[PDB]
């Protein structure tokens, strides 16, 4: 996408304090809590069944850390988030099955534990360019479905 | 809410649909499939080419259940009480999915009741179709 | 958009057999009718009461017209569309207000007209092809919204 | 539908937004906005720079009606019925942009409720915004 680069660096600044490891798992797994059908693609992860349990679900967390991974990979890759993600978009549509209406709702289950996380810090103004960069995201990874 | 010129509109266009609801289930199924090809990850067991008998036996159960639903407008969320409990606990359909369904069962309607899609009876039909779509939906949490 | 010389010579052959001037009233009318929030924009125009008022009205009619006449042009340039509405984006965003989620319910109320009218015609394959371009017009028009 | 213990999460958590309600009724009309600026499209006739007064009354007028729609929580269609008509005959508001209000709305307690913004109270002011807006949008045809 194109931010203006005052939203370039608001993103870039915020994201170089992030925990990859710990919104990782508080995303992923907060996505698997309020969205319950997501959990379909996740069964061989165990148990589930409470809020308490998929939180504390160490496969969950685990995942979050590499979806949180190659998130930064695109923060990166701002210019062409297309080129960066035409691999894994391939993937989830190919191999997983992956409905690409959950990459929005990861994108925004993301920018409420990022408000969450840095408190005041996570103003209108970075919540929009970040909004603007979850729909760069979520838009590359349903790339390449067919 | 579906009003009683809404049921009578939906029982007079499903019931000109006829022993060809089956058929038109198909046919959605497949314009859906075509148009918003993201809808294929939930059939990826499927032979999701045309005429398969898979996607025409599809099209007969979705077909059968709007017939069962028009036939008991009255109490919805009782007839369609099984596929609230299936859709919300095993198929796990993201809620999108019965806008683009029930878009590609408008467009089959209208391609085949040229003298029966009126505006009213298409106001009628997609008030229906978004009801059974929200009880389908109904308990997903 | 994307559009494989195949999806352009669909659209196109469909398109020249259309009658710009009665399709119009029946999906501005069809519109107003089916989703009547939509009504909020048209209080100068009269009768909107019933299904019929809203049909028979030689506003809604003529505004229909007006539309589609627009969006007739649209067809000739299928590779910019961007550049060929932005003038009307800019004219609905700021003269006129509209909610461009609007664009995508008159888009979607134009293929059942046009698969009403073609029948048998208007094939999987041809609504298609129209359900990526009234999804081009829908993006072109929002182009200028701020 | 709001089991009970989502009734008494949405109760704890407005609870502490307390007298805060109108300040962040506010602030998730300022990042709704700046991140969805579609929505202005509803706001013509108002200034929606930073620090309007006129976008500090209106998040006063929607979270005072969220506060009352907490409190007649067990019947909230009766609590919220004018709410509904006016929506529903004057503001005519696209059923898309309830979403995008209850999403800034859930950002701007994220953000000043660290402790009550838990996963699970989370998930129940989510299907809370949610039932609101079913509400407010039920009537519109
Ligand atoms: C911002 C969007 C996302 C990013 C960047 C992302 C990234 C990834 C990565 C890097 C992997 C592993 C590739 C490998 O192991 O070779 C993966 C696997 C997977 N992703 Fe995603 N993903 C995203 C969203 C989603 C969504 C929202 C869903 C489902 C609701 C999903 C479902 C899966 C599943 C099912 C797997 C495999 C889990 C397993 O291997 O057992 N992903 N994703
Ligand atoms: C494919 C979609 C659309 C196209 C091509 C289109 C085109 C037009 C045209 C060319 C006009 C007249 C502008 C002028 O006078 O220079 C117009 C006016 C207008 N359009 Fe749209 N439009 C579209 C969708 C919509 C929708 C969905 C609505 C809202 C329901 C809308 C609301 C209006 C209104 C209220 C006017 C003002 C009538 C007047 O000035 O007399 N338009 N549109
Ligand atoms: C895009 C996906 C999707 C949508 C929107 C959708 C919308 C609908 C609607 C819409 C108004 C109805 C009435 C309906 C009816 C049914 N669906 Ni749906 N289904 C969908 C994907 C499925 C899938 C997948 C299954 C499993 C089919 C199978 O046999 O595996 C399914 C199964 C069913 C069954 C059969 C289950 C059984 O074996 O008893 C019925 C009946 N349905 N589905
Ligand atoms: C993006 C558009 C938009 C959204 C999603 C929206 C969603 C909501 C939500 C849903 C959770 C609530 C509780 C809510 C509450 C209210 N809105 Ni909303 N409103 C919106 C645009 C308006 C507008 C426009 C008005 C009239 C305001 C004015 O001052 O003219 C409005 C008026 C109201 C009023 C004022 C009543 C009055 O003046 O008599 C309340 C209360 N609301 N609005
Ligand atoms: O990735 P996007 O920001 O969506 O932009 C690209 C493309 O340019 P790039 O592929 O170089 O990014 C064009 O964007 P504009 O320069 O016109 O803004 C436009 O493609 P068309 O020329 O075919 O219209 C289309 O943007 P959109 O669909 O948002 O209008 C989209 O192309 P793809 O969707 O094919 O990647």
């Amino acid at each position: 996408v194109h931010l203006t680069p005052e939203e370039k660096s608001a993103v870039t600044a915020l994201w170089g304090k992030v925990n990859v490891d710990e919104v990782g798992g508080e995303a992923l797994g907060r996505l698997l809590v309020v969205y319950p059908w997501t959990q379909r693609f996740f069964e061989s992860f165990g148990d589930l069944s409470t809020p308490d349990a998929v939180m504390g679900n160490p496969k969950v967390k685990a995942h979050g850390k590499k979806v949180l991974g190659a998130f930064s990979d695109g923060l990166a890759h701002l210019d062409n988030l297309k080129g960066t993600f035409a691999t894994l978009s391939e993937l989830h549509c190919d191999k997983l099955h992956v409905d690409p209406e959950n990459f929005r709702l990861l994108g925004n289950v993301l920018v409420c534990v990022l408000a969450h996380h840095f408190g005041k810090e996570f103003t209108p103004p970075v919540q929009a360019a970040y909004q603007k960069v979850v729909a760069g995201v979520a838009n590359a990874l349903a790339h390449k479905y067919h | 809410v579906l009003s009683p010129a809404d049921k009578t509109n939906v029982k007079a266009a499903w019931g000109k649909v006829g022993a060809h609801a089956g058929e038109y289930g198909a046919e959605a199924l497949e314009r859906m499939f075509l148009s918003f090809p993201t809808t294929k990850t939930y059939f990826p067991h499927f032979d999701l080419s045309h005429g398969s008998a898979q996607v025409k036996g599809h099209g007969k159960k979705v077909a059968d259940a709007l017939t069962n639903a028009v036939a008991h407008v009255d109490d919805m969320p009782n007839a369609l009480s099984a596929l609230s409990d299936l859709h919300a606990h095993k198929l796990r359909v993201d809620p999108v999915n019965f806008k683009l369904l029930s878009h590609c069962l408008l467009v089959t309607l209208a391609a085949h009741l040229p003298a029966e899609f009126t505006p009213a009876v298409h106001a009628s039909l997609d008030k229906f179709l978004a009801s059974v779509s929200t009880v389908l939906t109904s308990k997903y949490r």
